[PDB]
């Protein structure tokens, strides 16, 4: 997951250095920070959509 | 400290963005009403 | 896809803002849900396309 | 900072010349008006 | 003159382009 500043229309990404072997492609899409938790904390106090 | 002034001169800008597309809005729209008044 | 109103290169095209926007005027709430308000008269805000 | 002036100025002038545009133009209207 | 209408034209439209990618930019330029 990579962040969007709200109005920003660019989103440029990099992965310095990495072996490719056996890589299937790309997929993606798009969502709303709001609309979303973060994991690995075992509760998200700012979670605050349902 | 230096945010007062960078969001100052950031919101300077965007007052004079607002300014272009506000006013351009208005030339296309005269140039147009000149060129259909042509037509 | 749709067509709407050319802004630009339509000689009477106005900018007619919601509050100043009738169709159904007599028969509406004036900007709400709320019970009926106003007279009959010709609608003013979607031009014919 | 420095640079954000640098845009503000530009910006100023290109509004001040889209506006000799504007002002200047309509005064074709003025004469094709009173030539009709 | 007709046709030096269509000249002021040439030029007077090639701004709106010009303008749309100085409004583009000048939203780059809000955000890091």
């Amino acid at each position: 997951l990579y962040p969007i500043p709200a109005k920003a229309t660019n989103v440029p990404i990099s992965i310095p250095s990495r072996n490719w072997a056996a890589f299937r492609g790309w997929s993606f899409t798009r969502l709303k920070t709001k609309e979303t938790p973060s994991l690995g904390s075992g509760f998200d106090p700012y979670f605050v959509y349902s | 400290p230096s945010s007062i002034i960078a969001e100052e001169k950031l919101l300077a800008l965007l007052a004079e963005l607002e300014a272009l597309s506000r006013q351009l809005a208005a030339l296309t729209q005269q140039v147009s009403e000149l060129r259909e008044q042509q037509q | 896809s749709r067509q709407v109103v050319d802004e630009i290169n339509y000689k009477d095209y106005k900018a007619v803002t919601l509050p100043f926007q009738h169709n159904n005027s007599g028969f509406t709430g004036y900007l709400a849900p709320t019970m009926r308000q106003g007279q009959p008269y010709p609608a003013n805000f979607p031009y014919p396309l």
